[PDB]
Formats: structure tokens, sequence, C-alpha cells
RNA sequence: GCCUGUUUACCAAAAACAUCACCUCUAGCAUCACCAGUAUUAGAGGCACCGCCUGCCCAGUGAUCACUUGUUCCUUAAAUAGGGACCUGUAUGAAUGGCUCCACGAGGGUUCAGCUGUCUCUUACUUUUAACCAGUGAAAUUGACCUGCCCGUGAAGAGGCGGGCAUAACACAGCAAGACGAGAAGACCCUAUGGAGCUUUAAUUUAUUAAUGCAAACACCUGCAUUAAAAAUUUCGGUUGGGGCGACCUCGGAGCAGAACCCAACCUCCGAGCAGUACAUGCUAAGACUUCACCAGUCAAAGCGAACACUCAAUUGAUCCAAUAACUUGACCAACGGAACAAGUUACCCUAGGGAUAACAGCGCAAUCCUAUUCUAGAGUCCAUAUCAACAAUAGGGUUUACGACCUCGAUGUUGGAUCAGGACAUCCCGAUGGUGCAGCCGCUAUUAAAGGUUCGUUUGUUCAACGAUUAAAGUCCUACGUGAUCUGAGUUCAGACCGGAGUAAUCCAGGUCGGUUUCUAUCUACUUUCAAAUUCCUCCCUGUACGAAAGGACAAGAGAAAUAAGGCCUACUUCACAAAGCGCCUUCCCCCGUAAAUGAUAUCAUCUCAACUUAGUAUUAUACCCACACCCACCCAAGAACAGGGUU
RNA sequence: ACCCCUAUACCUUCUGCAUAAUGAAUUAACUAGAAAUAACUUUGCAAGGAGAGCCAAAGCUAAGACCCCCGAAACCAGACGAGCUACCUAAGAACAGCUAAAAGAGCACACCCGUCUAUGUAGCAAAAUAGUGGGAAGAUUUAUAGGUAGAGGCGACAAACCUACCGAGCCUGGUGAUAGCUGGUUGUCCAAGAUAGAAUCUUAGUUCAACUUUAAAUUUGCCCACAGAACCCUCUAAAUCCCCUUGUAAAUUUAACUGUUAGUCCAAAGAGGAACAGCUCUUUGGACACUAGGAAAAAACCUUGUAGAGAGAGUAAAAAAUUUAACACCCAUAGUAGGCCUAAAAGCAGCCACCAAUUAAGAAAGCGUUCAAGCUCAACACCCACUAAAAAAUCCCAAACAUAUA
């Protein structure tokens, strides 16, 4: 055993968490799926027939939500069939109605080319980003790293994202966040900062949602 | 499946001696839940004869059977009715071969 | 949550309430409220500024108008289906829902930069308190106490019981491990034919009010009846973790007392709540049986009268009361010994109790798990035993178990952290060995070893989980979460509030989120400088050696640097200044025992020997410190709470 | 005096247990069983008794002799309360300074409030202090007088406030409310005295039975021996019922009452979905709630019961045992690599036969080689001897001892 204070605090929080209980009930792989659900309840980012790119897809709960919403699985005959693509360096468990390209990193041009090839029409309607660098124990360093990753995603965005497209990305709060927001404001008409109730109150995590892409 | 003391669990025959089969049979006997041993016709008969001989040979004036049947110290108070038949050889599932 | 504002006086200031604006409902009116008012008004409510979207059950097609249809009548036995009239003076729909947004907030969360003893890691000084002297002088508490420790016993748990051990007696000052430490106030579960508040589609009412009708009276009043509103009185059976969905409560049969009777709770199964044939299924009467009481229930000789007291395991219901001329009849009173008729909810709760309370409540071994051994199948290139290991067995330590072969989720002084740790070894590191599928460095495995040590941070996802950076290693456990009269998160867990779900509601959730009061002056036990023996890492030498084909790369012995720990100190530095401190400086000493070998018998070889024996082997370590005693005026002190101690040549 | 030996405070409660829990600082005083019918006992009179009524098939009259204490939350009636607080009415008062086109504006006094922390917790205080805070021309704060009253008021709903304790104030009365619940229940001595059940809005209680006590009447009671008490299911035991004799002395009936009961543990047999342990439960018996001795302390195991005094004696039960693993020396040619399948299996991948030479060796029992090659074993001589486990947490736990006559 030999649990520390922080270890025990996290563990109690995890056990008492309703979202993990809900995930195990609703056969969701991870709790963070619920965050996307909430976002989709507010802005209706996902519609049937839409093309979805998912980055840092593992363990694939985001892909699960995506395929359910965009009717990628084709459960609803009336609803148009959509496309969901998931990219993560770690191996992802197979899911019906979804394709996973692994191992790949979005930043790499070669991997980007592969994604485009697999994607119908060589473009993606919506991009979802949930990846985060391994927490180093320092808020500043982790913040900078995640901002850098989001900036690289934003740089590679134009090639993959259709005009008027939607982009959701997870960021830790800090100094550089403002700068990123400005850059989003430069490229997207609508920029929103969303903290879902599924996201831990103690956590500094937040979501930048960018809508109506131009240029 | 229940097994009582004195029960033959498995049998074996053929063109072989006891010593040949005894090895693996004893192996199996050890791996059984209850106390068990490999026996031939000869060995079983010898065992029974030795028990009979011990009963006849005993120098102890007092036997469990005698005392139990006659209720000699009011002993039936601490004995089971089954003890009359068991003659003190059997105690629960366990069996004592060393008791006359 | 628009805002300013209001709220639980005395644990909640809020997201709750109110609030402009908007919306719904009700009302055509005077001399005591509304109001000396009148529909742009007034009252009862909902929602919460503004701003932007969201609006038809108005009868259908065809070319305001014809025509079936809708509604009403009549003909028709009555209908079907025919004859006539009307729908053409107007209609709007939401106390509906979403959406941004300016300002604001002791609201909840996140964050930039600085900042600071919050922390690394604490120190110095002042005041209060303190301790001593003088005066005054409480409280909770108290069976009596001449009030020890270890192990055991007492389902846990002992100052007092057993076996050991210890022990001149008395203050004063600290301490909080024990005295299930003290005072209330709790929280949890259960109980009472104990309360109360609230709700209703619980039962019983309509005395009250309002309206209506019928009498009376010639509109009001009175009597009667009906309808509503408003209340009023009273209750909320029993079993089943607890809760939801269910099941059950009476009678008969089997497991089921092996053989007189009785007796197996709970459970596992079955069945019964009739029916058929008589119509003397008439009357009466010895003696008996009996569901362990009573009430009920059962059998029956003889006799009178007839003829030549039915089958079936249960197949059932007291009293009262009602109907009836009598004879009789009447409850799915099934909660089946039966109240004539009464439900929910309480986190606003109350009282009287019981139980946990708190470390037992389930203590001499069935089921299951882990560990070790045994078994020798099977992996391991061949090769059980370098390493791993199937079905099993044995030993030790955990967990579970009496019936809804239903989905749950439980528990809750429950568990984190701080402080200080005591202990075990089943060793994570450091020591010493044996084996290896051990060339060396790393390893794998076992034996021995508890002296010492065993880090700092942070959570994007992870069902007792990680991530980052380290380390010689970041051990597994017991100690009533070890430790709350040393401190502190969260949970049980609640008084306020909202969301999702449930419920007609009150309210609930075994769901989520915000806010939220436990005080203690120490009487006793125990203890308050045991001390004098330190570990580890890294670097260098060996040496780049041995080893190895290279790649790579030791062990002993020695040297140097550190870190920590224990014990001191102030020359400098730093906090500061006759001094106290760390961030500074100084010192730090013995081994461990598992095996590896000689000689050599039982057993003339061999054999390390629970043979006599011989070495590694170290054995009892040892040494260090302390050690003379005026006056006990006074003064001083590097000594000190008091006391004591040192100095006064 | 102490030292020695022996000795687990008292009361009360829980089905049973105390050592658990309850109550007690101590002293003095005060503080808790009230009555009938019917029975019994003792008198009077007696088919009558009684000082009208009433009873009477020996009764009647009289007397004696049996029935506690404290405690709720509540409910209702009649008063008293708005000098606190909630709201309102009448007529008043207060609000520095600075910024502001000027305000339920901002900063900020006084004033009002009470966010957060610390102190305090029998306190300065039955809600305070210090700092920090929110508001501070207004839906503001505040003085005076008046009003609304409990089946109610009042409320920017907090079940808020209504004189420190409001889910319904306070006081008095009804009221000695009621309490199947908790606690208590006061001289001495002796005697008899314990666990089948049924019903119940019932399992914290009560009524009947069972057991227990007393008094009275009368004859059997208990222990028991032959004989006797079922088939079916294919099995089933210890036993039980009935019972002369005998050994014993009790039993039944009558009259009158109370009180007790989910008892606990041990031995045995079982029951709870075909759960060997545990839990729950039934039966038989024992012990315990009654003494003592013993087993380490010890309710339930063993020994033992009928009471006192003794500085006598004989006894009963009554002290655990156990220590465990050696083993052969010597030697081995050959028909042939026995045939089939197999790259080949040649003694040992598999199948069939299992003969045969020396004096004596299995067409080979175990290893080992891709197959071979090899190391054993059985074989001949030689004559040798060969007879089964352990661990834990404060500190091991009587001291010890193999050798004088049960
Ligand atoms: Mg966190
Ligand atoms: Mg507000
Ligand atoms: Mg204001
Ligand atoms: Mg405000
Ligand atoms: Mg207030
Ligand atoms: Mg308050
Ligand atoms: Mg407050
Ligand atoms: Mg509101
Ligand atoms: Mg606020
Ligand atoms: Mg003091
Ligand atoms: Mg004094
Ligand atoms: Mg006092
Ligand atoms: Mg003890
Ligand atoms: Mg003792
Ligand atoms: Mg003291
Ligand atoms: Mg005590
Ligand atoms: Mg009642
Ligand atoms: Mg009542
Ligand atoms: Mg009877
Ligand atoms: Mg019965
Ligand atoms: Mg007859
Ligand atoms: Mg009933
Ligand atoms: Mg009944
Ligand atoms: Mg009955
Ligand atoms: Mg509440
Ligand atoms: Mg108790
Ligand atoms: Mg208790
Ligand atoms: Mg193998
Ligand atoms: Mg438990
Ligand atoms: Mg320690
Ligand atoms: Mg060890
Ligand atoms: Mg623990
Ligand atoms: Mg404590
Ligand atoms: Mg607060
Ligand atoms: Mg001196
Ligand atoms: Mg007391
Ligand atoms: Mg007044
Ligand atoms: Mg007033
Ligand atoms: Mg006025
Ligand atoms: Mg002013
Ligand atoms: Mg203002
Ligand atoms: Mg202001
Ligand atoms: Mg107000
Ligand atoms: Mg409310
Ligand atoms: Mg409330
Ligand atoms: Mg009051
Ligand atoms: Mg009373
Ligand atoms: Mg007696
Ligand atoms: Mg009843
Ligand atoms: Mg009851
Ligand atoms: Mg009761
Ligand atoms: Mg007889
Ligand atoms: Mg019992
Ligand atoms: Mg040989």
């Amino acid at each position: 055993k030999n649990r520390t204070g922080a270890e025990h605090l996290w563990l109690t929080r995890h056990l008492r968490d309703p979202f993990v209980k809900a995930a195990k009930v609703e056969s969701y792989r991870c709790r963070s799926a619920f965050k996307l659900l909430e976002v989709n309840e507010r802005h209706q980012i996902l519609r049937p027939g839409l093309r979805v790119l998912d980055c840092g897809a593992a363990p694939g709960a985001w892909s699960q939500v995506a395929v359910q919403k965009v009717n990628a699985a084709g459960t609803d005959p009336s609803s148009p069939v959509g496309f969901v693509l998931g990219v993560d360096l770690l191996h992802i468990f197979p899911l019906e109605g979804a394709t996973f390209l692994c191992p790949a990193d979005v930043t790499d041009p070669r991997t980007s080319q592969r994604i485009l090839e697999v994607l119908p029409g060589r473009r993606a309607d919506v991009i979802l980003s949930d990846m985060a660098p391994n927490a180093t124990g320092f808020r500043d360093l982790d913040h900078d790293r995640l901002i850098s990753l989001c900036l690289t995603l934003l740089s590679v965005t134009p090639d993959i994202l259709q005009p008027g497209g939607t982009f959701l990305c997870k960021t830790w709060a800090g100094s550089q966040s403002r700068r990123l927001q400005r850059r989003l404001t430069e490229e997207f008409q609508n920029v929103r900062i969303i903290k879902p109730e599924a996201s831990r109150k103690e956590s500094s995590e937040v979501y930048f949602l960018a809508t109506q892409y131009h240029g | 499946t229940p097994v009582k003391a004195g029960r033959l669990v498995v049998e074996m025959g053929g063109r072989c001696e006891f010593e040949e089969v005894q090895g693996f049979l004893d192996q199996v006997a050890h791996k059984l839940p209850f106390a068990a041993k490999a026996v031939s016709r000869g060995t079983l008969e010898k065992m029974r004869k030795d028990q009979e001989e011990r009963e006849r040979n005993n120098q102890n004036p007092w036997t469990f059977e005698r005392i139990a049947t006659a209720n000699m110290l009011g002993i039936r108070k601490v004995l089971s009715p089954y003890d009359l038949t068991h003659k003190g050889k059997y105690w629960g599932k366990f069996y004592m071969p060393k008791r006359v």
C-alpha cells in the first residue's frame, strides 16, 4: 500500500466520482467522454453525416460519443452516415463504425498525409483534441507544453479542416492561454471557453471551442 | 461422492505384482482428501489378521467395548449411541487402526 | 444569480427570498380595511431587468360562393334515409421554452504577476500568561482506594484475577499513553397499540361559512334537505438487511423424532377456501377422545321412530348486531380468537427506553483466497527440481455462509494527513552465504541478518490507479484510523438551498453540488538528558586489472569528498549583539554465525561431527563519564520555574 | 501495627452470566403496599343467625388477615404577554469629507450589519473581543407613543420572529394527567421453592395452562416383569409407552393465592435448497441462576451437596507425553546395427517375436546420443553386511530436577 496524502485524496475523489460510475454503467471507456456530451448538449457541435477527426483518441471514449452522435455506426437508417477518425500513439481498442490510425502524431506531416488519405474528401468537418503531456508536477511547465501542442494542432489545422469547421481542444489554464485564444480569434469567428461540470473543480483544465473557421 | 472408512476407492488387476503398482497407487492415496493406502489381497488380509491378533493378545483388562456396553462408570453419558457399535475405533470421520 | 436590497437574533448571508419588466386569474363597485379608490383600477398569484428568436384543433376541397358535413327538430312502429333551420355582427394563440449580453456580488471554481515565516526549517526579542512571594478565593468531578510493570484469563477489553517481576517514604514543575478520562449535546438502528408538525386520492363529520331548493312568513329571518369551501377529530397491524419490486399471516400433507403422544423456529415444496349422493343428512342417550389452556372440535353403546347417525386430507369464522311469525340466514371479519368505521410524510422533529456504543459479539474448521511444503504431470532447445508450475494433499493466516437459487449497496470514532512513533519479519536497501540456463557488469532464486535507513512533488485518462523528477532503497504488516483530554480534510450527516429522478402532495433518493459550533483549569497510573560504541552514497587508486573474441567490465585493500543521524559549540559568516541561534563550525570507536574446510570412528574406505574433535569464530565486548563536601546571612552567576548547583582571596 | 497465608466493593438491569452497564463524595433529617368478593383462623348463637332490610338444604353474626413511590413529551379551558422581536400607525431625528451630470452612483467618517480568522468556551459576554470585512441620501438607520395574541399574530418563507428554551408562547387550572417504559421500594430469623405450551394490533406486556406455595380430604404414587403397541416406503439406532412383584413414601383430590418462563453452557441425536466447521433451531440428559474442593485465573467441565463449634481423622476429583532419514563392493564378451515403419532408429520415436554361445548378461530396467558412440542395473566369480517441517507484532515466561524402595 504505502499511499501518500495526495494519492489517497485522488483515490477517494475517483471512487466518489459519479462520472466513473456512470461510465461503467453506460459502457463508456473513460469519464472524459461525458465532457464532450455536455459540450454537445450546449452547442450541438456534432451532427449526423459530419466528418470527425479525433486526436489523442485513446482509450476511445471520445470516438464512442462521436460515432453515436454523427451516426458513423449507422444505427439510425434515417440519419446520414458519418466518418470518425482517431489518432493516438498508444494502441486503441477496436470500435464498430470507427477507424483508428496508430501509431501516429498529428504534428508529423507524413501522419497528416495518411489521415487525409483515409478521410473522405481529404478534409475533416470537426477536430477534437483531448491529449495532454504527462504531468511533471509543475503547473507552468505542463501548461506551456499543452499550449505548444495546441499551437501545432492549430498550425496543421488549415490542411485538414473545412471552412466553417469546428475545433475543440483541451488546455490547462495559465498565461499563454490568452495568446492562444487571440490566435483562435484570428482564425475562427466564434471562440468559447467552456468548463464542463464533468471536469474536476480542483482541476485547471478547460476547453476552447472554435466555430466558423475562415482562412 | 461420499466415502467411508474401509471403502475401496479404485481397484486394479492383471499380470503384475503389488510392488509394481504400489508406487503410483501410494502417490494417488496421498493426494486423496482422507487417509488412504495401497493394499493387495494379501496386505489387507494381513492387516485384518493383525487387528484380530491384537484384540486377542491385549494385556489391558479394560477395553472400550466392555466398559461402554456395561455402562461401567456411567460412561454412556459422555458417549454416543454409535460408540457401542464403533467400539471406540471411529471418532467422527476419522478412523483409528491402532485401537482395539 | 440581472442589479441595490432581504434571510435562519445564538453554527448556513447563499445559487435561497424579494426585485424593476413581463404574464395569469378574479372583480362593474361607495360612507371602518381595499378606499374617501373605480378596469391605464384593485386584489390574488407566477416568473425574474433589458434585448433576440419561439404563436393556431378559426370546417374541407373545388370555382365571397355551392355542398355535405357538424349541430338541432319532425316523418318513419322506430329506423335506415328523407324533409326544414343554423354554423357569416368574430378569430389570434405561451401564469410556454431557448439564446447571448452591460453592470454588479464578503457567492462557487480556475488563473497572471508580485508578495510574504504558509513552507524548506525555524530563530531572536517584547507583552500577556507563567513560576515564586503576599492578600482574597471558585467550578465541573468524587463507591471506597494502602491507586505498579510484563505475559495470560475474562467472546474484546485488568492498577485490583493467575504466573512471573518490581518496590524506603514524601513534595514541586512538565506531559497527555491509560483510567472505554469529565460535562452536556449529539448522529445511527430498533421499540412503544408514546407524542407532535405537515400532506392527502386515510377514516369519520359538516357544528361554521357560502349557495341552492322545499316549508314558514308575507327581500330578510327561521326549520329541513342538498351541494361546495374551509376546517375539525383520529389512526397509520405483523413477518421478510435496511430500500424498491415482490411474497407471507388461517387450515391439511411430506421432509420431520427412525419405535406411545408431543416436539425442527426460520426455511424447501405441495395443496384447501369445494364438490357429489341422500332427504330418518330424524329424535334421544351410557361411556370416551381432544391439536398441549379456554373457546372450539371428534367417536359412540343402548333406547324411540324408520329401513330391510354418507364419499372425501383440509374444503373454514366467535360475540354483538341485522333480517325473520317461527325454522333459520348473514363477513375473501383471508391481519382467518375477528377493533363497527382511520393513509402517507418528518433531513423541523419531541419523549420514554433498549442496542450498538468502542477492540469482541460468528471462539477448537465446511466453502473460498493467499503463503510454505508434499506430489512429479507439464513448460524450460534435451533436462521435474537454474527458473516456473496443472489436478490435488498437508500446515498456517484471512474472508463468507441457512435460503425471494431477484438488480442493488451496504459498512460508518469509518478513514486520510500532521506530531511522535512502539513492535513483527514474511528483508525494499545496506552485511554474510549456497545454487544458477553464474565468462565479467547486471540479474534470477534460496539461507542467514531487524543494528541502521526507507525522498520531494502533481493528477489529462485509469475501481484501491497513475504521472514527473530522484534514490542505496523509496518494504509488507500489527499497534482500538497506533496516536483527535496533542491538531486537522473528507465520510457517516443531517437544521438553508439548487439540479436529475420519484411521488397527487407533504416529502424522498439507497444520486450530484454549494454553505454549515464540541468544550475540558490533569485527581490517579505511566513517563520527563539508557548513551559511550553511526550509517550510507559518490569519486579516485588497484585499472582500465582479472574476465571476455569483442562490446563491456569486477572483488578485496587503501585514499578523498559529501549527505544524514547522534552529541556539542560561537572564531568567523548569517539572524543578531555583555547573549541566544542556523543557514555556520567541530567530533563520532565492536562483532554477529549461514556456511566453507582438515583429522577421524559408528559403517577399519569415505564422511565438516545433534561422534569424540580442529580452524575461519570473537569470546563476557570493553573502555570512556560520574565519583572529595562549609555557612546553607547575603551578593553574584555562563546554574536555575521553585528548590537545588558554581563563585565570593 | 506492618511483614506471612486467604480473600475479583455494594445496588440495580439485561431471556442467563459478572468482572459489563446503571446509581451513590459524605453526614443528618425526610422519603415509598391503601380495599373487595370468595376462602382460612378464632369466638357467639344454631335450623336458624343478625339491634327492621339480608342470608340460610349448617348456616349466620363478629373479629383477625392480601393489593406501593418518583418521572415524560402531550391535550383542553381560562387568564397574562408586541418595553425583545416581526410588521404596521402617528408625529420626530440623524447622515463628516472626497469624486461625480448627479443615481436604491463610487471612495470613505459617524452610524447599521456581521464575511473570514484568531481569542474566549463556568467567558468581559446564556454569542463577546481584536483585526479584517458588507452598507453607509436610502427598499437607510434610529428615539417616543400606539396597534396586531396563540384554533392566533406577523413574515422581501428562514418553518423566521412573537420577553435568553416557538413544527406552534407563557402562567394557572383540569392534574397526584397517562406511561405494558426507566429508576427506587426501609427490622430479625427459619422453611418450601426454576424453564411444557396456547392465544393475543402479539413476542419490553397480559390471560389460560404447566411448574411453584399453603391448608384440607382420601388412597395409592414412584421404581417396575412376563405379556402387549403396522403396514407401506425397503429398510432404521439409542430408546419410549404399558406394567405385577419389589424397594420405597409419596400421590391424587379439595379450598385459596400470587410469582416464573426468546434461559445460558456442556454431552448426545438431529432440522434449516442432499453446507462434516460456524450460525439459527428442536429433542433427551447434566450443570449453572444454591455449597465447597479441583482443572492457572475459570457460571455451565470433574469431585461433592442439608448447613454449628473443634489447634482431630479417613478420603474424592486432582501434576501430559514426545526427539526422527549412512550404505553396497566387484564386473560386463557376443549371434546382430532381432526383424518392419523410418534420412537412420542400431537395447532405450513406435509394432511384433522375445530365442540364443560361452560357465555367466534382459533382443535391455534407468540415463545419454539426430542416429551412433557411451555411463549404470539385473548377470558370473569374490564373500561382504545392509539395515522426517515451520513463522507476527510491549517482554521468554514458575523455579527446577533423568538415579533411596506406591
Ligand atoms: Mg486535483
Ligand atoms: Mg443578487
Ligand atoms: Mg447598495
Ligand atoms: Mg448585496
Ligand atoms: Mg438577520
Ligand atoms: Mg445564524
Ligand atoms: Mg454567518
Ligand atoms: Mg429567485
Ligand atoms: Mg456575497
Ligand atoms: Mg499552571
Ligand atoms: Mg497565593
Ligand atoms: Mg462544588
Ligand atoms: Mg492485559
Ligand atoms: Mg495479577
Ligand atoms: Mg504532578
Ligand atoms: Mg478501575
Ligand atoms: Mg398512540
Ligand atoms: Mg393520545
Ligand atoms: Mg385438552
Ligand atoms: Mg404448535
Ligand atoms: Mg343405535
Ligand atoms: Mg390479528
Ligand atoms: Mg390471529
Ligand atoms: Mg388455532
Ligand atoms: Mg433540508
Ligand atoms: Mg449495551
Ligand atoms: Mg448503551
Ligand atoms: Mg517437456
Ligand atoms: Mg462487523
Ligand atoms: Mg520506529
Ligand atoms: Mg528471515
Ligand atoms: Mg490499522
Ligand atoms: Mg486520545
Ligand atoms: Mg462562508
Ligand atoms: Mg553553594
Ligand atoms: Mg455517579
Ligand atoms: Mg405596543
Ligand atoms: Mg413596540
Ligand atoms: Mg407614518
Ligand atoms: Mg455625505
Ligand atoms: Mg450608495
Ligand atoms: Mg459604498
Ligand atoms: Mg423584514
Ligand atoms: Mg424554504
Ligand atoms: Mg425547511
Ligand atoms: Mg421565550
Ligand atoms: Mg405514574
Ligand atoms: Mg431451603
Ligand atoms: Mg386482533
Ligand atoms: Mg406490541
Ligand atoms: Mg409491551
Ligand atoms: Mg404399577
Ligand atoms: Mg439461544
Ligand atoms: Mg551388477
